[PDB]
Parts: C-alpha cells; structure tokens; sequence
C-alpha cells in the first residue's frame, strides 16, 4: 500500500509505530482450532481470563477478517492442505501462533500422521510450548507476538530489515552442531 | 430545494466517505497476489473446479417464494394507511369505515393465505 | 401547527447546514465507535468479563484501533466476484445508513452564531418513511455483497438478508401507522411535538413492541442476526470481504442500529424531551440538554441491543419470517384497527366503549399469541414404529 | 436504480410521499424479483441475447424507436401552455391532500385495490403454492424410513481426499483402485 | 549460455552446503554453468522468487521457521511462471505433503548427491 | 437436480470444531445429502501407543477425546488391570477417586458441549457461563493432578498420586456451587423460547436409528432407553452409588441437551456420594511388582519424588531401587491376552480393545470412541432439515474430534 | 410465563457483579501448588548438582523431550555426589507434554517441576 511508498523519514517511523500499535491491538484470531489446544483457547476467551482485554475477542469466523491464526492443536497430514488454504485465504499482514507442542513440533505424536510442526506448511511467528498451554501461557505468547508486531518495519525499512535478518540467519549454525559439553 | 439540500449535503459527505473508504481499502495496506488467497472461501477446502453446474451456473430455489409474492402485494397495499393515518382527524367517520372495510378485505386475503398453508415452508 | 414548521426548517444558511451535516456525520462516527466499545465492555460485564481495557486508557482506543487496523489491512478483491457490484455493495450499505439520520430530531430549536435553527439536520413532510426508504435501500448493500462474492456462504447470507427483509419490513411499516394516527403527521419534529402530553410508548405499546422487534430484525442483530449467522455461515454475506469493506459493512450495521434506535426514541419515547425525573426541571427541554436526553434514550435502545445479543440465541430465518407474518403483521394490523376505532369513538364521545374495546382487544391478542406460543406449537407427539434394526425393549 | 431515480424525480416534482413510497415498495419488489431471478434463471447466468426469431431484433428496435419518436412528437410543447405551481395543492400537506383525494374522490378505486390484492393472493395460492401430495419429507420423516437416512447406505462415503485435490468433486478410491461412485454426489459432473 | 541460477533455501547451512556439493558449477558438461543464491529465511526466498530469474529452487522441507513445502506452495500460488521447485523432505511419510506442495520433484533427507543431481537434471531438461 | 449446491461445512467452520468436514447438498437451504469427512485430526495415537510402555500410553489415551480425559484414562487403566487380573486388587480409595473424577469430568465435558452448542446456535453468553463453571472444575482438576487438560492422573493399578490435603474441601465447594451456577446456564437455555424452537424437534433420531448406527450416550438416551454402562456392566464400583440414568423421549436435539443438563446434576449427586464414601488409604495397588514406584511430594524446589522415597531407593533398599528403576523405565509386563473394556463416557460407550503380547508395551490399543459412531448419525439428523437445523443436530451429537480420529 | 425470560435476569444480574477475570499479566492468577510447570534441576544445600545423569527422566519421557548425557565426577571437577553427573541436560519444550513422568522417574529429586509457566 501507499504506506509502503512513504519516505524513510520520521513520517515512515511514525506510520510504522502507529500501525504496530493498531495491529497489536485488535489482533483478531481466526475461528480455527484443531484439538484440546482449541479448548484451552476457548478457556482463554472464557471469563476466568479475558482474551477480550487485548482486543482479541472477535474470533474471525472467516479468514478474510482474521489477522492471527492460532493453530491451537495438532495438524494431521490430511489437514495440512486445509490449514494452508486457511492461511493463504487470510489477507496480509498475517501472523501464525503455533499453540501447543503438537502445533509447534508435533509434540508427543512423532509419527506418520502428524506434520511435526505447522512451520512445515505456514510461517510461524511464535512457538508456544505446553500440552496444552495454560491460558496464561497463551496470553504470554500473544503479548510476545504483540511486541513483535509493534516493532514490525514497513517499506524501505521492511526491505532493509529483511536483508539484515537474512544476513544474520545465513550464519547461524544448525542446532545439531551445538555440541557444547557433549562427550 | 430547501428541506432536502441538507439531505443532499449529508449524502455527499457519506458517499465521499464510502468511496474514499473503498479506495483506502484497495490502496492502503499490503497487497500480494496469491491464487489460493483470491479463490472462493470454502472452509479451507479446494473450491469446486470452475465449470458451471448446480449452483452458479444454476438456480438456488427459495422455499418462501409464496411469502415473497405475498410480501410484494401486502407492502404495496399497506402504504394506503399512511395518508389515511396522517389525515385521520380531517377525514372523518366515512374514511374510517372505508379503511376498516379495506383492512377487513386485506384480513380475508391474509386469513385465506394463512389457513390454507400459504405461510408454511420458510 | 404544520410540521415541519416553516419558521424553523429550510432557512439554515449554506455554511450552517453544512456545519450541521458535518456535525451529524461526526456524531454518528463517534457514536459508532462508542457503540462498539461499549457493546464489547457490556458484553464482558454481562459475561463476568472486563472486555477491552488495555488498548489505550481503559480500552477507549479499541474501536479506533480496530478501524485503523482494517484500514491498514490488505484490501482483498477475490477472483470470481462480480467486481463492480462487489465493490459497490459496501457503499450501497453505507450511504443510506448516514442519509437516514438526516431527519432524526436530536433536539429542539437552538440559537447558534445568531441563527435560530433546529438541533436537527432537516425535517420532511414524510421524514419517517424517508428513514424507512433509506434503510430499505441499505439492505441491497447486504444482499448484493452476499451475491457478488461468488461463493456459497456469502450467497446464503444475502439470501437470508432478503428473507429478513420479507420478514420485518411490513411489520416496520405497519408500526408507524398508529404513531401517525396519534401524531397526525409524518414529520419527525411533528411526532416529537405530539408527544408533549405523553410519550407514545405508553399509548401505542403494541406498536412499540412490533417496531422494536422489527428494529432488531432490520439491523441484522441478534437474536435475528441471520445474514451474518457466524455459527452457521462462517461470515455470512461479509465473507470474502476484508479490510475497510468489511469495516464499512459493520459501520453501516451500527449506524443503522443508531438510526433506528433514534427513530424509536422519536416515535415512542418522546424524542428529545426530558424524562420525568428531569422533566420537572426548568430549561431541561430547552437549550442543548435535549441533545443529552436524546442520546440517553438512544443509548438505552443500544443497551437493549447488547442485552438481547448477550442473552438470546439466534432464530432460524424461517422462524423469524413466521414471527413476522403470523405474529407481528397480524398484531400490528389488529392494533391499527383497534386504534382507529378507539380514536373514532373518542372523537364521537363514545368514551367507555373505547376503554372497553381496547382492553378487550389486547386481552384477546395476548391470549391468542399465547396460543401460537403454547397451543399451536404442541409439545407432544407419537412414538415411531420399529424396523429391521431389531430395536431393544424400551422402558 | 431506475425506480430510485424516479422516486428522486417525484420528490423534485413536489410529490414527496410518492417518491418515498416508490423507494420503499420498489426496493421490496426489486428484492423479490432478484430472489426470483436466482430461483428461476440463475445466480450468475449470462444470457446470450442472440435474436432467436429471425429478423425480430431489428423489427423490435425499429418499432420501439418509431413509437418513442411518435410519442415525443405528440407530446410536443405542453408546459408552454401554462404550468401551475403545485404549492397551492401541497399547502396543508402533500400527504394530507393525497388522503383527501384518495378517500373522497377515489374511494372506489381504493377499495378495488383490495380486490386486486385478493386476486394476486389467490393466484399465488393456486398456481405457486404446492400442497400435501408433494410436500417435502420432514427430517423426522426422512430419518424414519426403514431407518433410511443413516442405515440405508449409511452416510455416503465422503469425497476422496488427495494431495492436490480435496474438493467435493473428487471421488474416493476403492481398494481395487477404482473410483467409488457413491463418494461424489450424482449431480456433480 | 546463461548461468542457470538456482535458489537453495534452508535455515540449515549444512543442507545448503550439501545441495551445492551435489550440484557443482555444472551438473553435466552439456548443461550450462550454475550460480547459487543462498537464502536462509522465507521472506528473502519469496522476494528473490518475485524478482525472478531463477531456473530452479531447492526448498528444504525441514526449514525451521517456514518449511520448504509451505514455501513451495506459496511460490507456485504467488509467482507467475515460477521455476520448477524441488523439495527436500525430512521423512518418507512427508512424500504425500511433497505431492501436495506441487513441487516438481522431492528428494528425501539425507540428501543423496546423485539422486539430487538426477532430479535437478530432469527438472532442467 | 441441478438446482442444489454442494458445499463444504469444511474443517475450518465455527460449528465443525475445526476438523470435521460436513459435505452438504443443499436444495436452497435444505440439506438433501450429508456426507461426513473425517481424519483431519488423525494423530496415530493408536499406533504410537505401541512404542511406549504401559503407564506411558496413558499420556497418549488421555489426548484422544480430550474433553473426557479421565474417561479415556479410566478405560485404559481398567483394560490394563483386567489384563493383569488386578481389577479386584485396586484400592477402594483409588476407585472412589476414579468415580469422582469421572463424574466431575462428565460435568466438564457436558459444559463444553453446551457451551459450543450455544455458541454455534448464537447463544453467546452460554459459552462464557459454561466455561465459568468449567473453570472451577478445572481448578479442582489442576489442584488434584497439576494439569488443566490431558491429565495422566489415573494410572494402571490406581492413581498417579494421592489427593492434596485441600482437594476434598475444593470438591465439597464444587458440590455446593455447581448446582447454583448451573442454574444460570440452565436459565439461559432450558426454557428459553428461542433455544427450544432452535432445538426441539431438530435432529430427530428414533431408537431404531440409534441401534442401527450403534449410537450411545445422550443421543440414545434421548430415545427413552435408559442404557448406561454404569448401571449395565458396572465398573469402578459404580454399583455402590445411588443415581438415576437420565433419559428423555423427545429423540431430538433438545432432548439430548436436557439429558446432558440433568446428567450434570446426577454427576453432582455422585460426587457428593464419593465425598461421603472417600476414606483415607492407599491409591495404588499394594503389589510392589506392579505398583507405580513414584511418590510425588511438594517442597520449596517444586514437585518431585518425595525425600522419603529418595532415601528409601538411593540409601537403604536395593530391592526398592531395582523396582523403581524397572517400573519407571520398562514398566510392568502385562500377560498376553485380549480384553474389551467399556465405560460410559459423556458421549456414550467409550470402548477399548486392548491386546497384550506379554511385553512391556501394549501390542494393540483401539478406542471405540462414541463420537466416531455417533457421527454416523449426522446423515440421519441433518438430511431434510435446514443448515441451521444441521448445526443444532451436529452440536447435539456433541462430537469431540480427537476421539473421532485418534 | 416469565421463566422464558430468566436468561435476561441472569445477564443483567451479572452486569452488576464484579468481573471474575484474573488480572494476568499485571496480576497473574494463582496456579495450583501441584501444577506441572517448567522442569527445574535442583542442587544440594552445599551447591552440588543433584542430577546424577541416570537418564531415568529421559527414559520415562513419552515424548522423548529430554536429552541427558552423563559423565564422571572426577576429583578435579565434581558436580554431583557419586560417580556420575549429568553434564548435558536438554529439555525440548516443543516436545514436552508436561506429563510429569520425568520427575516421578527421578531417583534423586534432581528434577522437579515448578509453578513457573
Ligand atoms: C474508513 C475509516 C478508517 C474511517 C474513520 C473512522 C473509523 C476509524 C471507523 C469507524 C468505526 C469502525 C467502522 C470500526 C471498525 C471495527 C468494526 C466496524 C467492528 C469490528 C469489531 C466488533 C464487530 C466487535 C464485536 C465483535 C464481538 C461481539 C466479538 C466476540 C466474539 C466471541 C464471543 C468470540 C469467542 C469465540 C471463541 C470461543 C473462540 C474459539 C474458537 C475455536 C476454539 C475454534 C476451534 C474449535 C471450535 C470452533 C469448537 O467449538 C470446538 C468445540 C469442542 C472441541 C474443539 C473445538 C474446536 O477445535
Ligand atoms: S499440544 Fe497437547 S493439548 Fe495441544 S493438540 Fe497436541 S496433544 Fe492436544
Ligand atoms: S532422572 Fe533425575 S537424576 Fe537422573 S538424569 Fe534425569 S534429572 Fe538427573
Ligand atoms: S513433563 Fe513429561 S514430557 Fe515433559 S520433560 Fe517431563 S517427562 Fe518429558
């Protein structure tokens, strides 16, 4: 959008900060949930907690209105195409919260049927441990995503950030090479 | 002209607001082409092959068609009440009786439709 | 005397009437923001929650945050949509929503910058039906949005919107008849003036109830909510819409809620007249206080909307149409007769007879409707017959 | 659009009630006609509009143009013969004057509109209303058919789910590798 | 001839090194020289694909923040006339998803140099 | 014929629980054919069980039909114990706590069913009030087990640990408040005109249909048949409890909803009985060859093996150390054999076919989950009605897709 | 007849009762004392690590979420009493299911589970 054509002066910085504040608030989750993690997501929406306090009570039934896709449960092989379709049918900017161990790495179900982490099919922004994560853990992960969204760049700043993140990522060794103290 | 130009001004404000809102929707925010994004939402399932049959290239029956047909006539008929209602005091008893006869005729029609199952289906 | 009063309307200079139009538009914008925020917080309270209380001080910016986010969100134009009508449907929904409010009396005459003008953008000889016409145009927004999306769920949502029109519009129209009979005019200002002695909510209670049900129906609000029907059609008509197009559909919905609540206030709650606890106060009905009273009444109606949403499930649209045609329309028509006969008798000195008929009529109707609620909807049925599946033995 | 524009013109011609009623009733009527278009023609069917009757299109256009031209010629200049301001009649209320005329000078036609409504309702009830001999079976009825709905071809196999294909038009794979007919609804191509 | 440009996407640098080892400067002396563009993040890979000028993309299905299969589906849905996509799968059972990603070819981990080279030749031929 | 659309209720839909795929042929908006699409939540739990020991597959089974964790755990543990021939050796306190937790879990699962059904049918506040009650229930569950869901608290031969000292008081408070707070939820729905109109006569399924599809639970008992595995084929000592099998004769969605609402009160009564009969004692079989050796206790460093157990195994008891090591690492060995054990889960007969090949891992564990069988009634309870009626019918079926796919 | 409206009386009533929401994150709610929070490796009062690297926690983990490598407590560098200590100890919290089998498995109480989440 034209907000991405703005010059990199103070104008772009203020547009970025206001857009981040606006998007961190009103972060409507998609009406999407796979398993017991979906039950904990509902509990988070439930009175004991209040997802609504964060402007996130409107679980967008359609992906068009959804801004955040809380996977919230295990993703089977047959479901990955559906989850990717839902992700693609959301409109940018989009974010994916991998709620629970099943959504983030497959969790305990390390077998043929489970995808072993939704990042196999959709870009994940935050991983949320737990099986299921208790609602406070979900709110913590959501606030972490809010912090990430606030510092989200735009336009030329976005391009520079992408280049810098690429440069940093090209150098990190794989986890299999962090042999610290391994005999 | 008077008593309406305020309506015209408010309509101009609202139309400018709405068209500019559509323009902002199309022009502000990210835009990235994606065939999966643009295709019809079907609860995550692949949309039916384009073709045309049994829907878009076909018809969607409404089961309250009868009530729609009745709605046309009843809506156009009730509007007689408005001038009658406003001028009620000035018209006098004759107009009251005339409108009561008209309303009883409408009631006969309504009762025939209702009791013969016309208000059934949706 | 004659309403709209020619001594008050049609004399605002171009700048003053432009200022009033802009003020009404800004008032509707602020009222929509407040309606959304207050609805979310009141739903929270009615559900033991707090609602938005983090985005800005006490969550005051939550509605603005959502609006700007929708602005900052990608404007989708899905393939397979009838692009021209698909892009127009939001505008068709929005424009009538604002237009209808042009004839709402927010207050009485007031002097601003040396000009005596009504605290009201304008008034018409047929203002109430002008509001009805504008709202009726607005529904084409919903229906064409559902149809133009080129998808099953939006199509079903638009079809439900059309069914809802069939269900509620005739009842809405018939509700105005008693109001006109007692006020003798279609101008909103004239209707407000006619309620100086007493508010029509007490005099025309059946009309008020039918109108209120039709209000909730017209605004696509729970427990009717049919065109959206989140639990049934995902997003209903506004599926396949994103960003400010969806934002404008919802803005039109809320502006319609406000407009029709203000119309209810005008026609039944004495418009901007101060309530009884403040009516005795000198100057309450004069100056800018009428604006406060009108806003208070409108917001009581908004609270009724939110309360209905929190308490009631949503009807099937066939059930809503049955309510409209088997209950609302017959009740409103019987009430129109009863009222006409009553007023004619009173004008001819019949007196007691009217006081009898009216009561008897309502006594009958509340019974007959009860039958439809209890007798027609029988709660007993016969058992089914067995088949090849070798059913077990029942208790 | 045409109806709403004509309503605006009526308002401009000192007929406010008529214009507003136009908007209301024609909004309703065009909504119903749109419903019947979806029901009877098609949701998004694009008509060919190719002249099916040989030479009928040209003849119809010629006849229409000639009729319009002749009508306009017959109209000629009329307002040149005087144009009374309607303000005299609308004085005391346009709706008030309409009420005075309708229920005094034209009460007979007003009542006959009731006969028109009754005839329309009767036609709807006779031609369009279906009756017991063809009423759709209720969910209760369908469930109770030797337990047909759930036990007689117990809910039919879902459409097959394949990598790259999961739409309802995809048949499921039988063990022998052949596509199961029951998996895909018979209507689908 | 034009140096065929190949996009190698993997958060794991060792997977990129193995892919570049299997495919030398020339897969065969009959084929053109090969230039490799290494991308570790999905945003960079998507932007490079949008810039175009690639003859093949090797996407690691095991990439941590955004899997190769997801990126393959995204690029084939978002870039017009996108080059053939080769996906590296972390397990045999991923084959189904590899088919879903519509990748022209799938090579299981661990990356067999010869299998990868043959698949690349088939895709470029 | 050519005038009916075919649509996907699809996995991603508010009423389809995210993984259920109803494919509906709608003539206008009447469901003509209703195909059911399953497996979007298949997980391989049944196969993955085979590579973990007993007392470990518990953590797997609790995650299929995740709204009824204690029921899955109890079915699994009863199967293991029956294969061991140990069912009669389980401590009385363990059985009483099992019944108490199963009934509290029945209340919780019915609360979730009512919440999601009301949300699907527009009853917005129904979800919040149901989850408010479920919040107290889950507080009790968390205090007892340390987890809010997918508990692994019921273990082959007893429980994972004894109740905390405050557990009895919390459960008594639940017995006190649950009826009053369920009153709020019942007032929203029970007699509400819209709720009854939206569910009465919807999703009809006669007793013949229930038998033909093998339906069970509230759906079957909405036909008036008082079939309940707690009375017929009693387990965990349910025979010692005075409670009435809730059953209705409407055979529709509203009857099933009322059955669930009344089952909540029956569960409250059973929990009161459990508290009355709850007496101090061991919660795990006395046979040290099978008993779970862990002894969890709290301290300033958190929850962990009690210092007394640490002293016993690492300081003085070689046999104790060997038993702890082996029963924790390999686990018990279950004599070879097959056993089919069934319980009355909130959604019907939850059956478990358990086959042991004499090893330390379950050779085969299949869950006949009631939701899997009940979903076969979607065609019967949806065809003919409107999509709005289909939503109510499916919600009345109350399918938890974790149990459906497993 | 008013029974059908009972729901209204509910919601309105709750509108005047104090909301029951926990104030997380500003005022986090009280978790159960027994809650299965993050694993924690504990020390003896003198500072020695309790973990002897027996791998029983990892052994019992259903999700293979623990990796442990033992090593000798040489006199030059002792980390735990006895012959063995766990020099490498990793928990993959994206595989942890919080079951608590690990702590029940430990023979030293070196592994506990706190209430931190
Ligand atoms: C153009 C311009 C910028 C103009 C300037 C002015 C301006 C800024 C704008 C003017 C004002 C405007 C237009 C503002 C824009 C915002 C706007 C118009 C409106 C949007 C905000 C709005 C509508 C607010 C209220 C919405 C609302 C009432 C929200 C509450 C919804 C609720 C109750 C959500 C809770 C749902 C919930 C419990 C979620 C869980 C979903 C789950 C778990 C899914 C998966 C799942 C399901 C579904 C199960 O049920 C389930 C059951 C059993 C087992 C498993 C599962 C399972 O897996
Ligand atoms: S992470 Fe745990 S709670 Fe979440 S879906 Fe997987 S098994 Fe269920
Ligand atoms: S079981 Fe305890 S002592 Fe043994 S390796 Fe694990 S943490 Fe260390
Ligand atoms: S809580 Fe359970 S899954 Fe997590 S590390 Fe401990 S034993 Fe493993």
């Amino acid at each position: 959008g034209l907000e991405e054509r703005l010059p990199g002066g103070i104008l772009l910085s203020t547009v970025e900060t206001v857009a981040g504040y606006v998007r961190k608030g009103s972060l409507w989750p998609a009406t999407f949930g796979l398993a017991c993690c979906a039950i904990e997501m509902m509990s988070t929406a439930g009175p004991r907690f209040d997802i609504a306090r964060f402007g996130m009570e409107r679980f967008s039934a359609t992906p068009r209105q959804a801004d955040l896709m809380i996977v919230a449960g295990r993703v089977s092989q047959k479901m990955a195409p559906v989850l990717r379709q839902i992700y693609d049918q959301m409109v940018e900017p989009k974010w994916v919260l991998a709620m629970g161990v099943c959504a983030s790495s497959g969790g305990m179900f390390n077998n043929y049927a489970v995808v072993q982490g939704v990042d196999h099919v959709v870009p994940v922004d935050i991983y949320l441990p737990g099986c299921p994560p208790r609602p406070e853990m979900l709110l913590h992960a959501i606030l972490k995503l809010h912090d990430k969204i606030q510092q989200m760049p735009l336009g030329v700043n976005r391009e520079e950030a992408i280049r810098e993140a690429e440069q940093a990522a090209l150098a990190v060794p794989p986890t299999i090479e962090l042999k610290g103290l391994l005999r | 002209m008077a008593l309406y130009t305020p309506i015209l001004i408010l309509g101009a404000i609202a139309a400018v607001f709405a068209v500019v809102s559509v323009g902002i929707a199309l022009v502000i925010g990210p835009r990235r082409f994606n065939r999966s994004k643009l295709e019809a939402y079907e609860c995550g399932i692949d949309p039916l092959p384009p073709v045309a049959a049994g829907l878009t290239g076909q018809r969607i029956p409404i089961r309250y068609y009868l009530i729609a047909m009745l709605f046309i006539v009843f809506d156009i008929e009730i509007v007689f009440l408005y001038p009658w209602a406003v001028a009620f005091d000035s018209l006098g008893l004759f107009a009251v009786i005339e409108m009561l006869l008209f309303m009883l005729t409408v009631f006969v029609a309504y009762a025939y439709v209702w009791r013969r199952g016309g208000l059934n289906w949706d | 005397m004659t309403h709209p009063d020619p001594t008050l309307f049609g004399h605002d200079p171009w700048w003053l009437m432009l200022a009033k139009a802009v003020a009404i538009f800004v008032f509707l914008l602020l009222t929509v923001l407040s309606a959304i925020l207050i609805e979310r917080k009141l739903l929270g309270r009615m559900q033991m929650r707090f609602g938005p209380n983090r985005v800005g001080p006490a969550g005051l910016l939550q509605s603005l945050a959502d609006g700007i986010k929708l602005a900052l969100k990608e404007g989708l134009v899905p393939a397979g949509v009838d692009k021209p009508i698909y892009l127009l449907a939001p505008v068709i929904s929005v424009i009538p929503a604002f237009v209808a409010f042009s004839v709402i009396p927010l207050g009485g005459a007031v002097s601003v910058f040396g000009h005596r003008t009504p605290l009201q953008l304008t008034d018409l000889p047929v203002a109430v039906l002008f509001i009805l016409a504008a709202t009726s145009i607005g529904v084409y927004g919903i229906v064409l949005a559902g149809w133009a999306s080129g998808s099953t769920y939006p199509l079903l949502g638009g079809l439900r919107s059309s069914a809802q029109v069939v269900s509620y519009e005739i009842a809405m129209g018939l509700s105005f008849v008693a109001v006109f009979l007692y006020a003798g005019t279609m101008s909103t200002s004239g209707i407000v003036a006619a309620q100086d002695r007493t508010w029509f909510v007490f005099l025309l209670l059946p009309s008020f109830l039918v109108y209120v049900v039709s209000m909730v129906g017209e605004t696509n609000r729970a427990p009717f909510d049919l065109p959206e029907a989140e639990g049934e059609l995902v997003g209903g008509f506004h599926t396949e819409y994103s960003s400010l197009k969806f934002a404008m559909f919802m803005l039109a919905e809320y502006v319609n809620m406000t407009t029709v609540s203000a119309l209810a206030t005008t026609m039944f709650l004495g418009g901007w007249h101060a309530p009884f606890p403040f009516n005795l106060i000198d100057g309450a009905n004069s100056g800018w206080w009428p604006l406060l009273w009108f806003t208070a009444k409108v917001w009581t109606f908004m609270f009724l909307y939110f309360w209905l949403r929190a308490t009631l499930p949503r009807l099937r649209y066939d059930q809503f149409m049955a309510l409209g045609w088997k209950v609302l329309i017959p009740v409103s028509l019987l009430w129109i007769m009863v009222v006409a006969i009553t007023r004619s008798l009173r004008q001819h000195g019949e007196g007691t007879w009217a006081a009898w008929l009216l009561t008897a009529a309502v006594v009958v109707v509340v019974a007959l409707i009860w039958g439809l609620a209890t007798s027609l909807r029988r709660r007993t049925v016969q058992p089914p017959p067995p088949q090849s599946t070798g059913a077990y033995p029942v208790p | 659009c045409t109806m709403i524009s004509l309503a605006v013109l009526y308002i401009a011609q000192d007929a406010p009630f008529l214009g507003v009623v136009q908007i209301v009733v024609y909004t309703g009527a065009v909504m119903m006609l749109f419903l019947f278009v979806l029901m009877l023609i098609g949701v998004d069917l694009t008509e060919s509009l190719v002249e099916t009757i040989k030479g009928h299109r040209i003849a119809a256009l010629i006849a229409g143009a000639g009729f319009g031209i002749l009508v306009i010629a017959g109209i000629g200049n009329v307002s040149v013969a005087g144009f009374s301001g309607l303000a005299a009649a609308n004085s005391g209320g346009n709706v008030e004057g309409l009420a005075a005329l309708i229920f005094t000078r034209y009460l007979w036609a007003f009542e006959l509109t009731s006969a028109l409504l009754i005839t329309a309702a009767l036609g709807a009830m006779v031609l369009a209303h279906r009756e017991r001999f063809e009423r759709r079976k209720t969910q209760r009825e369908l469930a109770i058919e030797r337990f047909q709905t759930g036990g007689h071809p117990t809910p039919l196999p879902n459409p097959g789910v394949y990598a790259r294909h999961n739409s309802v038009d995809v048949p499921a794979r039988l063990p022998d590798g052949s596509e199961s007919p029951l998996s895909v609804s018979t209507i689908l191509p | 001839s034009a140096p065929l440009r190949i996009l190698v996407y993997s958060d794991n640098p060792r997977t990129r090194e193995q892919v570049r080892l299997a495919l030398g400067k020339r897969i065969h002396p009959e084929l053109p020289e090969i230039e490799y563009v290494d991308v570790a993040t999905a945003p960079m890979a998507i932007s490079q694909m949008d810039a175009g000028g690639f003859d093949l993309a090797i996407l690691d299905g095991e990439a941590t923040p955004a899997g190769g299969m997801g990126v393959a589906k995204q690029v084939k849905d978002e870039i017009d006339d996108c080059p053939p996509i080769l996906v590296l799968t972390g397990r045999a059972d991923d084959a189904w998803l590899a088919k879903w990603s519509r990748a022209e070819a799938a090579v299981p981990h661990p990356i067999d140099p010869i299998r990868l080279s043959d698949a690349v030749v088939s895709l470029l031929r | 014929a050519g005038e009916r659309i075919v649509v996907n209720m699809g996995p991603q839909h508010p009423s389809t629980h995210g993984v259920l795929r109803l494919i509906l042929e709608i003539e206008g908006e009447i469901i003509t054919e209703a195909r059911c699409g399953i497996g979007y939540l298949h997980t391989g739990i049944e196969k993955n069980l085979e590579y973990r020991n007993w007392t470990q597959g518990v953590t797997f089974v609790t995650r299929m039909d995740y709204l009824s964790p204690f029921f899955n755990e109890t079915a699994y543990c009863l199967g293991v114990e029956k294969l061991l021939g140990i069912t009669d050796d389980i401590p009385e306190r363990a059985s009483v706590i099992r019944v108490m937790l199963m009934e509290l879990n029945r209340i919780s699962s019915h609360l979730v069913a009512l919440a999601t059904g009301g949300m699907e049918l527009g009853a917005m506040s129904a979800m919040f009030y149901g989850f408010r009650e479920r919040e107290e229930i889950l507080r009790v569950f968390e205090s007892i087990t340390g987890l809010r869901m997918n508990h692994a608290y019921i273990r082959p031969g007893g429980l994972a640990a004894d109740l905390p000292d405050d557990a009895i008081t919390q459960v008594r408070r639940l017995v006190e408040i649950l009826p009053k707070r369920l009153k709020d939820l019942e007032d929203l729905l029970n007699e509400n005109y819209i709720w009854k109109a939206r569910t009465v006569g919807v999703g009809y399924l006669d007793l013949t249909g229930c038998m033909a599809l093998g339906i069970t639970g509230p759906i079957l008992r909405s036909t008036g048949l008082p079939h309940d595995l707690r009375k017929a084929q009693p387990y965990c000592g349910y025979e010692n409890y005075e409670f009435d099998v809730i059953t209705d004769d409407r055979c529709d969605s509203y009857g099933r909803y009322i059955i669930r609402v009344k089952e909540m009160h029956e569960s409250v009564k059973i929990v009161e009985q459990c508290l009355a009969r709850l007496k101090p004692g061991p919660v795990m079989i006395s046979d040290k060859k099978l008993a779970w050796p862990a002894d969890l206790k709290l301290g300033p460093d958190g929850l962990g093996n009690s210092p007394e157990h640490i002293a016993k195994i690492m300081g003085r008891s070689m046999e104790g150390l060997i038993h702890h090591f082996k029963l924790v690492t390999e686990g018990i060995r279950v004599p070879p054999g097959q056993v089919y054990v069934a319980v009355e889960s909130p959604r019907g007969e939850l059956g478990v076919h358990m086959v042991s090949d004499g090893g330390t891992r379950p050779y085969r564990v299949h869950y006949r989950d009631p939701s899997f069988t009940n979903l076969q009634a979607v065609a019967a309870t949806c065809e003919g009605g409107m999509v709005a009626d289909a939503i109510a019918a499916v919600a009345s079926i109350d399918p938890v897709m974790g149990g459906v796919d497993r | 007849f008013l029974d059908a409206l009972a729901g209204f009386a509910v919601t309105l009533g709750s509108m005047f009762k104090k909301p029951i929401t926990e104030g997380y994150p500003e005022k986090p709610g009280p978790v159960a004392p027994r809650y299965h929070g993050r694993h924690q490796l504990n020390r003896y009062p003198d500072g020695l690590e309790k973990c002897i690297g027996c791998e029983l926690c990892a052994w019992a983990c259903p999700a293979d979420a623990i990796y442990v490598e033992g090593a000798d407590n040489t006199a030059d560098e002792r980390y735990s009493p006895g012959e063995r200590y766990g020099r490498v100890y990793q928990i993959n919290y994206l595989r942890c299911i919080g079951c608590g089998l690990c702590i029940e498995a430990c023979p030293t109480r070196a592994l506990t589970m706190t209430t931190e989440y």
